[PDB]
């Protein structure tokens, strides 16, 4: 199967700038069999360009495509506010038809390091037999960040889950919540609970921690 | 054997320009983002700018937005920081660091020793 | 104009079957190939198969991921395309889109329906427990844990508090139950006097909870 | 040129 690799994963641009989106195929694809789709937040995909360069009905003039063989390009000459969305390339010249993994066009802003907060499990939850420790990373940019859970200096791996908000409409930041899940018995066997945060805006990791029972 | 070395610092007038460089040894940098930090007298280390892999863009601190430009030369394993319209508060030791995480989470494991920039 | 409306989605247990319908209007349905595309929560697009027009044989093609389990059919007298989904697995959870395949030498997917959500799970309906994320500017929030199915809605002070509110996407836990957090940042000097309440509503279980979040003793 | 199994507009 032909793998379509889109790059970059996230395109950070300002409104009015030009957007250049790449779609690289693991095998040669005739331009006749490549298409581009747009998906706005909360909406179904819609066709933009097909045959690498031909516009779909009603699509504005600022969208254009080019390329042949393995390297294809979608160009948006001037980003309008509604153009910040996810874009997928697709090939239908070989079976199975495949889509790229998508490129998000987001609003660019200055770097903001996250504010970090840690929350112990509530006493109410502890009576239920389970313990959730929550780490909050607030209002950061860009989106990439890492949370590492440490329990008595032991790095936790495989027992946490993360969730990230969409880009904020007013300040263009992201926020992230990570939940570390332990049994009540495990939680009460240890003292120091910490989440350590890294971000390209941090010169060294930020650690927030509490001691159980204080 | 992975080493970073900054250079190009010096003394400039307010309003002057400087071009810092950071040369990496023992590893090709094309796979990793390169970031610039600075440390002013008596203050903490502060993010300045990051050059991600080619095509993945460049991001800047609010204090230098519009005045500094970061760029890469993957063939020379070097990153540059073009500093224009310099102010005395830009006086600091400037450091470059490699983000060891190719996914750009900021795992800064290797740092240079710094290069001095003075605006007086 | 072209309209495509998917229906037949919903909650289904693993191993069971579902048939999705795609009701088409505004064009000559029988002239076009039709294709189904799915999108798992938070992920990309995956082609699930096409069926040709009757004039081109009316046969189907499917990817290996659903081969032998999913079958596309069509009723041209009703202008409806179908997706028969057998032997369902949790990995089949997705929004399913019906699409019209364009005519000619470049057969892109020119029109898409709004999609219908298919959730494959053996979990039972359950209302959430709401736990405080107590503040030690300060941050506080609510942990809305162990509910099924999606969604829950969260507001603060009955919608009067919106500044600094972040309600995160739910995560599917290994138990098959969902969990999400909603947080808000507030002035630290105000904690002693201001009351902060998160309002949680889980309509599938008729569970509504008002949780007051205050600093712990 | 094109795999017949990829063409939805022509009877294989």
């Amino acid at each position: 199967e032909i793998v379509l690799t889109q790059s970059p994963g996230t395109l950070s641009l300002s409104p009015g700038e030009r957007a250049t989106l790449s779609c690289r195929a693991s095998q040669s694809v005739s331009s006749t069999y490549l298409a581009w789709y747009q998906q706005k937040p909360g909406q179904a995909p819609r066709l933009l360009i097909y045959g690498a360069s031909s516009r779909a009905t009603g699509i504005p003039d600022r969208f254009s495509g080019s390329g042949s063989g393995t390297d294809f390009t979608l160009t948006i000459s001037r980003l309008e506010p509604e153009d910040f969305a996810v874009y997928y390339c697709q090939q239908y010249g070989s079976s199975p038809w495949t889509f790229g993994q998508g490129t998000k066009v987001e609003i660019k802003r200055t770097v903001a390091a996250p504010s970090v907060f840690i929350f112990p499990p509530s006493d109410e939850q502890l009576k239920s037999g389970t313990a959730s420790v929550v780490c909050l990373l607030n209002n950061f940019y860009p989106r990439e960040a890492k949370v590492q859970w440490k329990v008595d200096n032991a790095l936790q791996s495989g027992n946490s889950q993360e969730s990230v908000t969409e880009q904020d409409s007013k300040d263009s930041t992201y926020s992230l919540s990570s939940t570390l899940t332990l049994s009540k018995a495990d939680y009460e066997k240890h003292k120091v609970y910490a989440c350590e945060v890294t971000h390209q805006g941090l010169s060294s990791p930020v650690t927030k921690s509490f001691n159980r029972g204080e | 054997x992975v080493q970073l070395x900054x250079s190009g610092g010096g003394x400039v007038q307010x309003g002057x320009s400087l071009x810092l460089s950071c040369x990496a040894x023992x590893x090709x940098x094309x796979x990793x983002x390169x970031x610039w930090x600075r440390q002013x007298p008596g203050x903490x280390r502060e993010x300045v700018x990051x050059x991600x892999x080619x095509x993945x863009x460049x991001x800047x601190x609010d204090s230098x937005x519009g005045r500094f430009t970061x760029s890469x030369d993957x063939x020379x394993x070097x990153x540059x920081l073009q500093x224009x319209x310099l102010x005395x508060x830009d006086x600091a030791x400037y450091y470059c660091x490699x983000x060891x995480x190719x996914x750009x989470x900021x795992x800064x494991x290797x740092w240079g020793x710094g290069t001095x920039v003075t605006v007086s | 104009e072209v309209q495509l409306v998917e229906s037949g989605g919903g909650l289904v247990q693993p191993g069971r079957s579902l048939r999705l319908s795609c009701t088409a209007s505004g064009f000559t349905f029988g002239d076009y190939a039709m294709s189904w595309v799915r999108q798992a929560p938070g992920k990309g697009l995956e082609w699930v198969g096409f069926i040709r027009s009757k004039a081109n044989g009316g046969r189907t093609e499917n990817p290996a991921s659903v081969k032998g389990r999913f079958t596309i059919s069509r009723d041209d007298s009703k202008s409806i395309a179908y997706l028969q989904m057998n032997s369902l697995k949790t990995e089949d959870t997705a929004v399913y889109y019906c699409t019209r395949v364009e005519l000619g030498s470049s057969w892109s997917l020119g029109y898409w329906g709004q999609g219908t959500l298919v959730t494959v799970s053996s979990a039972s309906t359950k209302g959430p427990s709401v736990f405080p994320l107590a503040p030690s500017t300060a941050a506080l929030g609510c942990l809305v844990k162990d509910y099924f199915p999606e969604p829950v809605t969260v507001s603060w002070n009955s919608g009067a508090l919106t500044s600094g509110v972040h309600t995160f996407p739910a995560v599917l836990q290994s138990s098959g139950l969902y969990s999400l957090s909603s947080v808000v940042t507030v002035p630290s000097s105000s904690l002693g006097t201001q009351t902060y309440i998160c309002n949680v509503n889980h309509k599938p279980s008729n569970t509504k909870v008002d949780k007051k979040v205050e600093p712990k003793s | 040129n094109v795999d017949p199994n990829a063409n939805p507009n022509v009877d294989p």
